[PDB]
RNA sequence: AAAUUGCCGGGAGGGAAGCGGAUGGGGGCCGGCGAUGCGCCCCGGC
RNA sequence: GGCCGGUACCCGCGCGCCGAAAGGCGUGCCCCUCGGGGCACUGCGCUGCAACGCCCUGCGGGCUCUCCAUCCGACCCGUCUUGAAACACGGACCAAGGAGUCUGACAUGCGUGCGAGUCGACGGGUUCUGAAACCUGGGAUGCGCAAGGAAGCUGACGAGC
RNA sequence: UAGGAGGGCGCGGCGGCCGAUGCAAAACCCGGGGCGCGAGCCCGGGCGGAGCGGCCGUCGGUGCAGAUCUUGGUGGUAGUA
């Protein structure tokens, strides 16, 4: 006998590989296993594990937010393990070089028509095998609608959690527990 | 083909580079063995002097009409003697901190008011005492394993020590012994480096494990008599 | 242009050599052991022949 | 009832399994209507298969008054202004609506 | 897909995953939302505060069409302008956008506008929306 | 292989008309590939006669004595199935045919990969031709 | 015809794991079922009771699925499937499928003769 | 097909039998159950 | 004296001679000063320990199969229970049948497609094994794109650490 | 233990691929040989006399020892009362 928790074995879990059996994403993973293995680029280590990620851990990035993050750094390549979506609320976009897994059709046209480039991750490893002169960006992870419902319960003090309710209006989740005139105010 | 010659040439460069590294290493190995030889002589030298000096000091006091109080012990060897079932939570936690989480595991300790008061709270579970040169040396050679990158690596050679400690100017097993025995400036590092010793069940048996050594059992402090118990579990 | 030297080495655990009573194992651990033995081995010659 | 879920409100407390309407006859409905249209086309040839002429009307109700759609039939004034007699229009392919107004 | 259902992995296990002590019994808590104020009171108060009671006033025969007012912000008015006409302009010459032809009734003021003047022609508008349009140099027109 | 070989291996790895797999998906699985341009009949991308533009075939000919057929496909004819293959009929002696195989598999950098496998398959194919004609003489259990 | 395997095959158990109490009832099948009973002394592993299969009994990965012949088997149905063993003759042995007729078996045996393929049911159906 | 039954042959038994580990005796069965080939050589022909 | 192992590196071998083989044989510096000792420059390659047996279609070899013998172990399963071998219940035996499914709403997770959009799901058109497939509409159908108010109503002027 | 998950085994269809069979398919029988920790699987011999199997994907009325379980058949009781 030896005093250990679960025999000293790891009880946490991480994705050691992607879930999708998508042949091209499988090919990209083989490239970056080789790149992390031989080049030891810390950038390359980040790109590999982000490739092993679910759709909700790789949220999209709008071109408005990307244009803000690139401003003044147009001698570098924006890198997003995810999707670039077009944003109508922007007018000025600089000529910029963006690598991403996907571009929407409107986004890619907007970037190209500015005089930029819509790179893939295979093309990135040609032009930056160690991620040199790159701007590595994520999108807003906690911006989902589901995230509003997370955290402390809707009916506890100081919580601003969104309740699961089937409709809106006065008859749905407003009376007892939501105002002083009906019982109590949460 | 260009890809053919392009590939061979780099391998020639790479193969050329390796021999320079290996040529450099035999030279460093030659320097090291003399350095290691030099260190071991004085370590062997000064232990003999320390033994003779205590004999000398005690003799001088007796002819003066007084007597020499010997230096208080600094190194303990602690061995676990009780199994892992039915343990009190505070006793359980201390033995984890002492790196004793299996019966007949042994580690080396510094004496401290902080340390001695941790052994007082887990004493029924451990036997301990003051190790000597032979016990400290034979434990480390025979049963010494290193903690390299969280892994238990046997100290079959000196390079394991160099890569293990190195920074603290610990280069050989013999200076690793010295660092442990004469508790030195890097005793913390050189004692955490050693993985907990895995000892035999004692050849010849124990007395009643349930009692203190003073009563005739085996628990507690048995100061120099720990060396007799090392011989039988090593 | 950026990869490191390829490594085809397969290094394995090495078998145990008796660290206390194997000549090529003690010496490659503690090179001074040969001298330390011989000193008292030499002194034992003097001690026995003395009487 | 248990964990943070939406309040369940399914209306399945009657003998609902006796009024289940399945749609396995949807492809056959399309064919019968197609044959019906095709058979009707021959019996009215050469008259157009869309039917009689429908006038432009604005839809009701704020949400739709900006959208024009086909109405039931022409008013009496629209018919008389264009000089198409009241009782001749349905006979020549023009629907009538004695109820609609011209405001 | 019955082959991936987990009951197929509990075959040979007595209780089918529902326990030996507390069984799978018929309706041990009551049916549906029974006990919202008695034995599910913590759950209703914790996750659905406001559930019980009467607030506000009734509206006999509510028709949704009467309440229909689609809204667009000013930040989205320039996607509405075609590029060639976004080119045809002077300093004083601005395109005119009838948001009613795009399905919108009111114009709200979220977001920024480019310097180019614009003439927004709407049924309804907010304070800030016209304040931002004027500050770009354009004008607002009311229609019905 | 009008698309790359690495891509094609991805598509045909888990299922194709040549892969005969037996004894389940446990540690008892045995799998072979019976396509004719696979030298060891091994279902791997190294030996795959499907996911490579450059492949070697070593086959005993049809009813005829001592004729080994050696075939190598053509990298640039991938989309012309009929005239993709360059086959050669050799009825010379073994050591002389061991030269022809090296000339077309190794020395031109075609597939330095399959130097050993092609020769070994020639050794086995050629010996099967002797035994077919001469009849069984040895038992080979020693 | 000479097998490659140069290592003795060690089995940690040769007996089967018969089902508990299948010796006491007739309608119980001998195939292994793990007891789930609350008081089952087989499940609780008392000494003197029938044993349960563990991963610890697992045979060396090197000599796994090798027959006493020191070849690993591959069942063939025709001559074509036999010719897949041409280059594996020192590791794999063919075996004709149980429902291959006498006529077809004569062909497989003739062809296996030339390619030097060990066949473990060469005399069946004749 | 099984439960259950008869006949023939074999085996064992002092108030249960069956069972798990060992092995010893009997059976019954296993020829991929277990090899006789490869290298130098001398002819004598292919 | 017991158990394991038998070498693709660690050891070891060839490159010189002697020797059946152990093993020995050279030079120079330091040391005592006997014995002799210690250090020295080091290079190329190579690199699975052996010797004899027994049997060879036998009355041989082994076997995970069957029976039997002996020693050791060994209470009947399922179940509820703090606790079952129970003087707790169910079970004489065998074969076949025999129990978390379908549907609607919602939720989290994961996969796919598109993305400020997204659905063609009621219809229409077309379709010759197809009740399939394929095309079409939507400029506002659902959901999303904006919220706070009981309501009348109003509706995000652009972030720093 | 209660409980959760992963990876497998097995049964029957459907879309595809690869095959066996009157020179004897399925089912069943065996003191036959084997493989796998195991679910199970492969082969031998017999019986039978016309169908069957493996692989990929997908699907389901898909795995029994119990329920005083359902239906059928069969024992001991007993050549007894
Ligand atoms: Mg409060
Ligand atoms: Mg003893
Ligand atoms: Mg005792
Ligand atoms: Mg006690
Ligand atoms: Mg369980
Ligand atoms: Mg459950
Ligand atoms: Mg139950
Ligand atoms: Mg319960
Ligand atoms: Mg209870
Ligand atoms: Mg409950
Ligand atoms: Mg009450
Ligand atoms: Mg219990
Ligand atoms: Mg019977
Ligand atoms: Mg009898
Ligand atoms: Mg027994
Ligand atoms: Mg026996
Ligand atoms: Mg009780
Ligand atoms: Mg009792
Ligand atoms: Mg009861
Ligand atoms: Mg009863
Ligand atoms: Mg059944
Ligand atoms: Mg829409
Ligand atoms: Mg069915
Ligand atoms: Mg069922
Ligand atoms: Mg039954
Ligand atoms: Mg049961």
């Amino acid at each position: 006998g030896i005093d250990l928790v679960a025999g000293g074995r790891n009880k946490r879990t991480k994705r050691t590989a992607p879930k999708s059996d998508d042949v091209y994403l499988k090919l990209l993973v083989k490239l970056y296993r080789f790149l992390v293995r031989r080049t030891k680029s810390q950038f390359n280590a980040v790109i590999l594990k982000r490739l092993f990620m679910s759709k909700t851990n790789r949220p999209p990035l709008s071109m408005r937010r990307l244009v803000r993050f690139m401003e003044g750094k147009e001698d570098k390549i924006a890198v997003i393990v995810g999707t670039i979506t077009d944003d109508q609320r922007v007018y000025e976009i600089p000529a910029m070089k963006v690598a991403a897994l996907r571009f929407t059709e409107t986004a890619r046209a907007r970037i190209v028509n500015a005089g930029g480039e819509c790179l893939t991750f295979d093309q990135l490893a040609l032009r930056a095998p160690l991620g040199q002169n790159t701007l590595l960006l994520r999108g807003p992870k906690n911006a989902r609608e589901a995230v509003r419902h997370f955290g402390k319960a809707p009916g506890v003090p100081h919580s601003h959690t969104k309740p699961y309710v089937r409709s809106k209006g006065r008859k749905f989740e407003k009376a007892r527990g939501r105002r002083n005139s009906r019982g109590f105010k949460v | 083909p260009e890809k053919v010659i392009l590939k061979r040439r780099r391998e020639e460069v790479w193969a050329a580079e390796k021999k320079q590294k290996v040529a450099a290493e035999k030279i460093k190995a030659a320097e090291n063995t003399k350095v290691i030889y030099a260190r071991a002589e004085q370590y062997a030298g000064e232990y003999e002097a320390q033994d003779k000096e205590l004999v000398q000091l005690k003799r001088e006091a007796r002819m003066k009409g007084g007597f020499y109080v010997s230096p208080e012990a600094k190194l303990l060897f602690v061995v676990r003697i009780r199994g892992i079932n039915a343990m009190h939570p505070k006793t359980k936690k201390i033995l984890q901190l002492l790196r004793l989480r299996q019966i007949f595991n042994g580690v080396f300790l510094k004496v401290n008011k902080a340390t001695i008061n941790m052994l007082r709270r887990v004493e029924p579970y451990v036997a301990y005492g003051y190790p000597n040169l032979k016990s400290v040396r034979e434990l480390i050679y025979k049963r010494g394993y290193g903690k390299l990158n969280k892994q238990r690596i046997p100290l079959a050679n000196n390079k394991v020590i160099e890569e293990g400690l190195g920074k603290h100017n610990i280069i050989c097993i013999e200076d690793l012994v010295h660092e442990i025995l004469t508790v030195g400036p890097h005793f913390k590092e050189a004692n955490n480096f050693l993985w907990p010793f895995k000892l035999k069940a004692p050849l010849g048996g124990l007395k009643k494990k349930r009692n203190h050594y003073v009563e005739g059992g085996d628990a507690g402090n048995r100061e120099n008599y720990i060396n007799q118990l090392v011989r039988r579990m090593n | 242009s950026v990869v490191k030297p390829i490594n085809k080495e397969v290094k394995r655990r090495e078998a145990r050599k008796n660290p206390l009573k194997n000549a090529a194992a003690v010496l490659k651990l503690n090179p001074y052991f040969g001298t330390a033995r011989r000193m008292a081995v030499l002194a034992e010659a003097a001690r026995v022949k003395a009487r | 009832v248990k964990h943070n879920n939406v309040i369940p409100n399914g209306h399945f407390k009657k003998h609902w399994q006796n009024y289940v309407k399945t749609w396995f006859n949807q492809p056959a409905r399309k064919q019968r209507r197609r044959i019906a249209r095709q058979k009707k086309a021959v019996k009215i040839f050469p008259r157009p298969t869309s039917g009689p002429l429908r006038p432009i009307v604005q839809c009701q109700t704020r949400k739709y008054n900006m959208k024009a759609r086909a109405g039931r039939g022409f008013t009496l004034e629209e018919l008389k202004s264009a000089g198409i007699p009241k009782k001749l229009a349905p006979t020549i392919g023009i629907s009538v609506d004695h109820r609609r107004k011209n405001r | 897909t019955t082959r991936f259902k987990k009951n197929r992995k509990k075959r040979g296990h007595v209780s089918a995953g529902h326990g030996r002590v507390g069984k799978h019994r018929k309706h041990p808590g009551g049916r549906g939302n029974a006990g919202g104020m008695h034995h599910h009171r913590i759950l209703f108060d914790k996750y659905h505060p406001g559930y019980f009671g009467k607030v506000g006033m009734r509206y006999f025969h509510k028709l949704s069409n009467r309440f229909y007012t689609p809204t667009v912000n000013v930040e989205r008015l320039w996607s509405m302008v075609p590029s060639d006409k976004a080119a045809e302009a002077g300093g004083d010459k601005a395109p005119v956008v009838d948001v009613s032809q795009f399905g919108y009734f009111k114009v709200l003021g979220k977001g920024m506008l480019p310097e180019k003047p614009i003439v927004v022609k709407a049924k309804l508008i907010s304070k800030i929306a016209e304040k931002k349009i004027k500050a770009a140099g354009g004008a607002v027109v009311l229609v019905a | 292989t009008t698309v790359p070989g690495s891509l094609v291996w991805e598509l045909v790895k888990k299922n194709n008309c040549f892969l005969i797999k037996q004894f389940g998906n446990s540690n008892a699985k045995v799998q072979f590939s019976k396509e004719p341009n696979n030298l060891y009949n091994v279902h791997s991308y190294k030996f795959s006669g499907l996911a490579n533009s450059k492949t070697v075939a070593v086959q005993p000919s049809a009813g005829e004595d001592k004729a080994v057929v050696l075939s190598t496909t053509k990298t640039k004819k991938q989309n012309t199935p009929a005239k993709l293959q360059h086959k050669t009929l050799m009825r010379k002696e073994f050591r002389k045919m061991a030269k022809s195989v090296k000339n077309q598999v190794c020395d031109n950098y075609y597939r330095p990969d399959l130097t050993k496998p092609a020769l070994a398959r020639l050794s086995a194919v050629y010996r099967s031709l002797q035994v077919s004609k001469s009849g069984i003489k040895k038992k080979n259990r020693q | 015809a000479v097998p490659l395997l140069t290592r003795k095959i060690v089995k940690k158990r040769v007996k089967h794991f018969k089902r508990a109490h299948s010796d006491r009832y007739i309608g119980l099948k001998q195939s292994w079922r793990r007891p789930k009973g609350i008081d089952s002394r087989v499940r609780r592993k008392f000494k003197g009771c029938t044993l349960m299969p563990n991963i610890g009994y697992g045979s060396d990965k090197k000599t796994r699925h090798y027959l006493p012949n020191k070849f690993k088997k591959f069942v063939v149905h025709n001559v074509s499937e036999l010719e897949l063993l041409m280059m594996h003759n020192r590791t794999y042995c063919a075996e004709i499928a149980h429902n291959v007729s006498t006529k077809k078996r004569k062909d497989i045996v003739e062809r296996a003769a030339q390619l030097d393929i060990v066949v473990t049911n060469k005399l069946a159906r004749l």
